[PDB]
């Protein structure tokens, strides 16, 4: 399979003499392996995955100093954005960053990522070339012009192609099997008779990891999007997920309708019907 | 390995 | 704008009256990151409620899992009350064991 690393960073401000809160989360293959929160008694990068315990004290000291660097960078940028958007003082403002790299199954670099958002809206992004920026707003165009004069894209391209990739190789070796877990779903259909001669058939997938799953209902071979209801996939709290998808059907006809569960941990998709 | 945005501020 | 939070309330394990279980309240797609989440047994606040750390999605919106131990019964109601800047008044979502 492919592989990914991302750092999700957030700075949130508060009216007053107090400095914004800064939070940084690392992910390898979409799992959180490190975190830094400036609200902690002793702000530091800490391991969120067991294999990161292999890292030595020097690693943690270096990465913590970087985080305090980002913390300062974010407070400056927050102040400037208050200027750009002509916002007065005393609002709630959030600035966020996503950066990282996508590798293919050959562990070779597929894509670099850098993006920024202000108030939860796209602000500026590095293009997949890694030499140019898309700036959404008019305020962002100022930032773009300023970053073209400052050679920002060269800086981040060196990071995303070199260090991101090589450190991701290290973490991929060390988290080797752990990052590759899969837990197959367990599916079952529950029967909910309803007014006017019908029944709700609800199709459940439980205890699966990762969270990607697809559930389809099929009448006589055709997939049914008509009057099909579902919930967004939800964490159980144990490290697995849940989902259900339901279809309103005529009572007595249940065996005419079929649920199918598509998940990577399965040998083949699950096909199931309501069983009395 | 986390990011350094160095001197390029928004 | 602000984004209106989505709320699901559900048990970790299949509900069984009288059997101890875990109740979840999953709140997603809200911005700004500050939010208030309470879990209620019979309209009263449950004392010790565990809360996952601040995380956000590729669409920049934030999500949280709150959870607590509970034993479902026929007479007891459970719900999640959520206060956020995006909504005029607090929203309460009651647990439905079928969903």
């Amino acid at each position: 399979g492919p592989h990914s690393m991302r750092y999700f960073e957030t700075a949130v401000s508060r009216p007053g003499l107090e400095e914004p809160r800064y939070i940084s989360v690392g992910y390898v293959d979409n799992k959180e392996f490190v975190r830094f929160d400036s609200d902690a008694e002793n702000p530091r990068y800490e391991p969120r995955a067991p294999w990161m315990e292999q890292e030595g004290p020097e690693y943690w000291e270096r990465e913590t100093q970087k985080a305090k660097g980002q913390e300062q960078w974010f407070r400056v940028s927050l102040r400037n954005l208050l200027g750009y958007y002509n916002q007065s003082a005393g609002g709630s403002h959030t600035l966020q960053q996503m950066s990282g790299c996508d590798l293919g199954s050959d562990w070779r670099l597929l894509r670099g990522y850098l993006q920024f958002a202000y108030e939860g809206r796209d602000y500026i992004a590095l293009n997949e070339d890694l030499k140019t920026w898309t700036a959404a707003d008019m305020a962002a165009q100022i930032t773009r012009r300023k970053w073209e004069q400052s050679g920002a894209a060269e800086h981040y391209k060196a990071y995303l192609e070199g260090e991101c990739v090589e450190w991701l190789h290290r973490y991929l070796k060390n988290g080797n099997a752990t990052l590759l877990r899969t837990d197959s779903p367990k599916a079952h259909v529950t029967h909910h008779p309803r007014s006017k001669g019908e029944v709700t058939l609800r199709c459940w997938a439980l205890g699966f990891y990762p969270a990607d799953i697809t559930l389809t209902w099929q009448l006589n071979g055709e997939e049914l999007t008509q009057d099909m209801e579902l919930v967004e996939t939800r964490p159980a709290g144990d490290g697995t997920f849940q989902k259900w998808a339901s279809v309103v059907v005529p009572l007595g006809k249940e065996q005419n309708y079929t649920c199918r569960v598509y998940h990577e941990g399965l040998p083949e998709p699950l096909t199931l019907r309501w069983e009395p | 390995c986390s990011a350094n945005n160095s001197h390029h501020y928004i | 704008i602000q984004k209106t939070p989505q709320i699901q309330v559900y048990s970790r394990h299949p509900p069984e009256n009288g059997k101890p279980n875990i109740l979840n309240c999953y709140v997603t797609q809200f911005h700004p990151p500050h939010i208030e989440i309470q879990m209620l047994k019979n309209g009263k606040k449950i004392p010790k409620v565990e809360m996952s750390d601040m995380s956000f999605s590729k669409d920049w919106s934030f999500y949280i899992l709150a959870h607590t131990e509970f034993t479902p019964t026929e007479t007891d109601t459970y719900a999640c009350r959520v206060k956020h800047d995006s909504m005029a008044e607090p929203k309460t979502v009651y647990w439905d064991r079928d969903m």
